[PDB]
RNA sequence: UACUAAGUGGAAAAGGAUGUGAAAGUGCUAAAACAGCAAGGAUGUUGGCUUAGAAGCAGCCAUCGUUUAAAGAGUGCGUAA
């Protein structure tokens, strides 16, 4: 098993891979081919490494909170936490949420509105 | 390093250590406390060394109080010299520590840090120190 | 402390008693990631899997005036899977799962006032 | 092995025994082993 | 009648230690205690600045929240990370 990052629109390279026994060739039109609904967004994907030789792969959205720096409008967060700048309110929030359900593991939707909060919490954006 | 700024007479007599405690024999100003099992004469060398101790081993929001300090001076002559021909020069300020009184104290940090702290205070000076705890 | 045991015995002793169906478990080498997947794919508020204290639950069962269950609980790993109305598409579901899981072992649990042996949990499902 | 008139455990692994009417303390880590406490 | 296992007795300090005896309190325990053994020990994510890089284990912005029995921005080792 291995969690590796590879562009969405760049995933051909890897040394890595060839230490598993992975065929990289064949593969390689896999990576590519279910990543272009998401061109640019880089996308690391989860594989099943094992001797099987049939590895199934997963794609991942993109990591967390550089959405929270989209909706606020700033460009990086406050480096004080006491110190507020960033204001979102509950629909930016939910918005977030219904995007990021995909990567999460909660089974309600207002666990992954929390999940905004805490996140944001750690980005130091007021919760309005 | 503590020293009193004037003086009334360069020599005087040296001043006991033995007996009881008179004074700064309980916790006051803050609530954790290093008190003497053993008076002593203990200069203010030993004071910055504990003290610069303390503050290295402090946080940033602690706060401490030095109780005692090194009124009394001591004399010594010069090396090589017969007896006679009058007291020798100060040298040193001494502090008078009796067996009960409470040199340092800490408080405004968790409990942990500040044993550890009085601990290492305590280990740059001669006598023998011990916990103590302020009343509520 | 004592009332707070007290207060747990009682309440899962009555939900014991309003409930339809139960299957025991063990908790040998399942990941949390897979506990939480068989969480959401359950996704019913009848069917529930939960840690019980193997103690907690034979004094429950002792005041559920059940008998049989005993044997589920001597000397082994204890899971509960409470099912409510329907109880069939749940060991459907938790049977499709340890057969995608590595190893898994399976003790016997409770339905409909009767008790079901290791076999008689494989054709339950 | 380091003797000194003072031992105390330096990791969390370093445990004190007393062997000969000796106090020393054994570890995982070879460098942490003390004696004459 | 108790104590010492050191020939202490039959010389010594700062400091260190699961030596042993006595006492006074407090926590859990046959609704199971402690140690050990057998299992799990999570998700967003590898959060984000930051750093060539750190993303469970560089300094940070701090020191998140759900599922859940439990899980830590981790316990270390360790990986350029
Ligand atoms: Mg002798
Ligand atoms: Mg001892
Ligand atoms: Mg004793
Ligand atoms: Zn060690």
């Amino acid at each position: 098993i291995a969690k590796i990052n590879l562009l969405g629109g760049q995933a051909k390279p890897g040394p890595a891979l060839a230490s598993v026994g992975i065929n990289m060739g064949e593969f390689t039109k896999q990576f590519n081919e279910k990543t272009k609904d998401k061109q640019g967004e880089m996308i690391p994907c989860v594989i099943t490494a094992y001797n099987d030789k049939s590895f199934d792969f997963i794609l991942k959205t993109t990591p967390v909170s550089i959405l929270l720096k989209q909706a606020a409008k700033l460009e990086k967060g406050a480096k004080n936490a006491k110190t507020i700048v960033g204001k979102i309110t509950m629909a930016k929030a939910k918005e977030i949420a219904q995007y990021k359900l995909v990567d999460l593991n909660a089974n309600t939707v207002e666990a992954a509105l929390k999940m905004v909060l805490g996140t944001a919490k750690q980005m130091g954006i007021e919760v309005i | 390093m503590l020293q009193p700024k004037r003086t009334k007479y360069r020599k005087p007599h040296n001043v006991s250590y033995e007996g009881k405690a008179k004074g700064n024999s309980y916790v006051a100003f803050g609530e954790y406390g290093l008190v003497a099992t053993k008076g002593n004469w203990i200069d203010a060398r030993a004071i910055e060394s504990a003290r610069i101790a303390i503050s290295k081993c402090l946080g940033k929001t602690g706060k401490m109080w030095i109780r005692i300090f090194p009124h009394m001076s001591k004399t010594k002559k010069p090396l090589e010299v017969r007896m006679g021909s009058g007291k020798g020069n100060p040298e040193f300020w001494v502090a008078v520590v009796k067996q009960g009184t409470v040199m340092f104290e800490v408080a405004n940090i968790p409990e942990s840090q500040m044993i550890k702290a009085l601990t290492r205070a305590g280990h740059k000076l001669p006598v023998t120190w011990k916990i103590l705890k302020r009343e509520e | 402390a004592k009332k707070d045991k007290a207060q747990q015995v009682a309440d899962v002793s009555h939900l014991l008693s309003t409930s339809a169906g139960f299957v025991i478990f063990d908790y040998t080498s399942m990941s949390a990631i897979e506990a939480t997947s068989i969480r959401k794919k359950l996704f019913k508020n009848g069917s529930k899997i939960k840690v019980i204290k193997n103690n907690i639950l034979r004094r429950a069962l002792k005041a559920g005036k059940f008998e049989g269950i005993d044997e589920t609980a001597i000397k082994g790993k204890l899971a509960v899977a409470v099912g409510v109305n329907e109880i069939v598409e749940t060991l459907k579901a938790v049977d499709g799962v340890v057969k995608a899981k590595e190893a898994m072992n399976f003790v016997c649990g409770y339905f409909d006032n009767r008790a079901f042996n290791s076999a008689d949990l494989e054709k339950i499902a | 092995m380091k003797v000194r008139a003072s031992v105390k455990p330096i990791c969390k692994d370093c445990k004190i025994i007393k062997r000969h009417q000796i106090v020393r303390v054994i570890c995982k880590t070879q460098k942490h082993k003390q004696r004459q406490g």
